[PDB]
């Protein structure tokens, strides 16, 4: 933190509201995996490619 | 008006009147003078009635003076009728002859401080050597319990893969061990960040090892009563020794 | 993928480069002339 | 007088340097071999385990065999870290064992590696003199 | 000459900056997109096993 | 990291030459390899008694 | 690295003689000690 | 590392004194945090669906 | 933290890295001048 | 400037400051004149005629 000169760093940079995107972000594509993954169990449920016993 | 080098270019802002723009204009400070300045001003526009630049004084100053010259002044600059005082933002005989009278004087004083330089780093040798006698065996002891060290690290992970391996196949199920051999891996993350947060210090295993090497160094060097003090600050003057005695290689 | 828009926009660079390890090359000149001009102090290398 | 000089030395550098690029390019085919036979059984383990899991045996089976692999690994890394002074860092560890070939090969080749080394660094020692005399701010030149 | 020949390769860097900063921000937008890829593609895989 | 001390910018740093086709052509068949060696060892199990079902 | 700034190669890397051999004797009867605590562990843990 | 370039060796590094125990004070509370805590919501899990 | 604490309190942090930079300049500048080779 | 200016510079300045002049030197005290190539500082040593 502290350089050769005994001085001190400038601001550690943040980002545009950086924990808002990274939730709209996580949230919907967690939606859309879920989504996939009930498509892909129908999908091979339909065939006999699937395994629930 | 403003004259802003935040770009490292002093930028003119200005206006003449009955004019729309307030127009910038880029100047180089040594090479652009205020001739070329004036072809600048008089091909942007028509205002060329009269266009000058005179002096806080009022004297008309030289069409060919360089900008450096006069941004380092406030000044008038002369439209038709108004007048900005625009702002910008912001002995020799006694060196030459010390230079002239030490440049005689070097080589004999680099001659002379060969001599005393090496005189010094003869007689702090003569001063390190039975302090580097003890240094060495306590730094051996010390290098023998961090060494014994790291084959008892290697010996509690052998110990604990047989204690793990032995139950799951032998005695005891999978499904019912499965989570204690998980949460030894969770302790054993809790244990990396114990030692970070204890010694504010990141748990790599060189700097570890470096850690309890210096460690025991100085529990022995305590032990044995060593002058570890006496010892380092002679190493850092022969260090600076050496160091003179490399700038006097030329 | 700056290369690749570089390559894209078909940008000369090497005159850029050349051009910025000049003005580092004057900037590191006028910090050494820092010393004789203020200090009164000889160079380095 | 120093331009001669250097060129004398670069001189003697030419032959040691070809030597070293055929030695070099040994070691270093040698060590891109270690890599890919790395990649090789970080591969076929992946085919051992993926037919124990489904095809002829049950998860229950290899779930504690894959658990005490890896902890097996997490143990061997610390014994590297034994055998030599340094973490199992990818980069770092190339390096080792690149340098360790490059030492074989040249122990094998008998070239002089010293000759080559105190030769190249005398190079650049008396280049950064020849740079700071033709310095443009401490005029010893017309 | 030292402070002629920075001022003149100050003038000589103003045209090319300007290409090279459009140059900078369009890549830059593109390692955006796919830092946020990535962490389309963890969230996925989080998604689609739970 | 993206540019040099003096601002300058760095050269295109090297991929593989067709590095993405010898890396699969590798790990494909030693996919393979695993399979061969693995139906081989759980057949000399059966044999001699030691596997575990 | 490889090279120092003047081409400099680095010298032959050091390794500690039979370290191989000296990992392989102490891997093995810790290992073997594991296994009798854990003989000893678990004949004694559930007959209390 | 050990060695700095004079040749002198670096002093005894800081030591957070009693700070072995404060983490030895602070993971058992916490523990016990933390087996209240799996009680008291399996409990209201289960009781109140 | 500092720099929330610095915005807190305001205390001039730029005129105070700006003259750790200055201190530690002519530091190096005297102990430069007060070289055990060259007459000064 | 008397560190980078000679006495020619100076006085190609005068000349195209104006554009009615055709005649130009700088005397010394004596009569004789002082060169185009002379520092200005050597010139500010003394006075001069212009």
């Amino acid at each position: 933190i502290v350089t050769r000169s005994g001085a001190i760093l400038p601001k550690p940079v943040k980002m545009s509201f950086g924990l808002l995107r990274v939730f709209s972000i996580v949230i919907p594509f967690l939606y859309v995996g879920t989504l996939i993954s009930k498509n892909f169990a129908a999908l091979l449920e339909e065939h006999d490619i699937f395994v629930p016993e | 008006v403003t004259v802003v080098y935040q770009n490292g270019l002093p930028v003119i802002s200005v206006r003449l009147p009955s004019r729309r723009e307030r127009c910038q204009f880029t100047l180089k400070p040594i090479s652009d003078s205020v001739g070329v300045f004036l072809r600048q001003l008089q091909e942007e526009d028509r205002g060329i009635d009269r266009v000058a630049i005179y002096s806080p004084d009022g004297v008309r100053v030289a069409a060919s003076t360089g900008i450096d010259l006069l941004l380092l002044d406030d000044f008038k600059l002369v439209i038709n009728d108004l007048t900005y005082h625009v702002r910008p933002p912001k002995n020799d005989v006694k060196t030459l002859v010390q230079q002239l009278y030490t440049t005689l004087c070097i080589e004999q004083h680099q001659l002379n401080k060969e001599r005393e330089l090496i005189e010094r780093l003869e007689d702090l040798k003569e001063q390190l050597a039975p302090l580097e006698k003890v240094r060495i065996e306590i730094s051996r002891k010390a290098e023998k319990r961090t060494t014994l060290v790291l084959w008892g690290g290697l010996a509690y992970m052998a110990t604990q893969f047989g204690i793990l391996a032995r139950l799951t196949w032998w005695e005891y199920s999978w499904d019912i061990m499965e989570p204690v051999t998980y949460f030894i891996t969770y302790g054993s993350a809790m244990a990396m960040y114990a030692y970070f947060v204890m010694t504010r210090q990141e748990y790599v295993y060189p700097e570890a090892r470096d850690r309890q090497y210096l460690l025991f160094f100085h529990k022995g060097a305590k032990k044995s009563r060593f002058d570890l003090e006496k010892y380092n600050q002679l190493k850092d003057a022969i260090a600076q020794a050496e160091m003179d005695l490399k700038r006097l290689r030329d | 993928f700056f290369h690749k828009g570089a390559k894209k926009s078909r940008f000369d660079l090497e005159k850029y480069n050349q051009l910025k390890d000049a003005i580092a090359q004057a900037e590191m000149d006028l910090k050494r002339l820092r010393d004789p001009l203020q200090v009164h102090l000889p160079l380095r290398q | 007088e120093l331009i001669e000089r250097l060129e004398d030395l670069k001189e003697q550098l030419a032959p040691l340097e070809k030597v070293r690029i055929e030695i070099s390019r040994k070691a270093e085919k040698r060590t891109t071999l270690v890599l890919w036979g790395g990649l090789a059984y970080m591969a076929t383990q992946f085919g051992i385990l993926a037919r124990l899991t489904w095809w002829e045996y049950s998860w229950d089976i290899m779930e504690p065999v894959t658990y005490f692999i890896t902890y097996g690994s997490a143990m061997a890394m610390y014994a590297y870290f034994v055998m030599t002074r340094q973490e199992y860092v990818y980069p770092e560890a190339r390096d080792r064992q690149y340098l360790l070939f490059f030492h074989k090969g040249a122990k094998k080749s008998r070239f002089d590696l010293e000759k080559y080394n105190q030769l190249k660094d005398a190079i650049a020692q008396a280049e950064m003199d020849l740079k700071r005399l033709r310095d443009p701010l401490q005029v010893h030149l017309p």
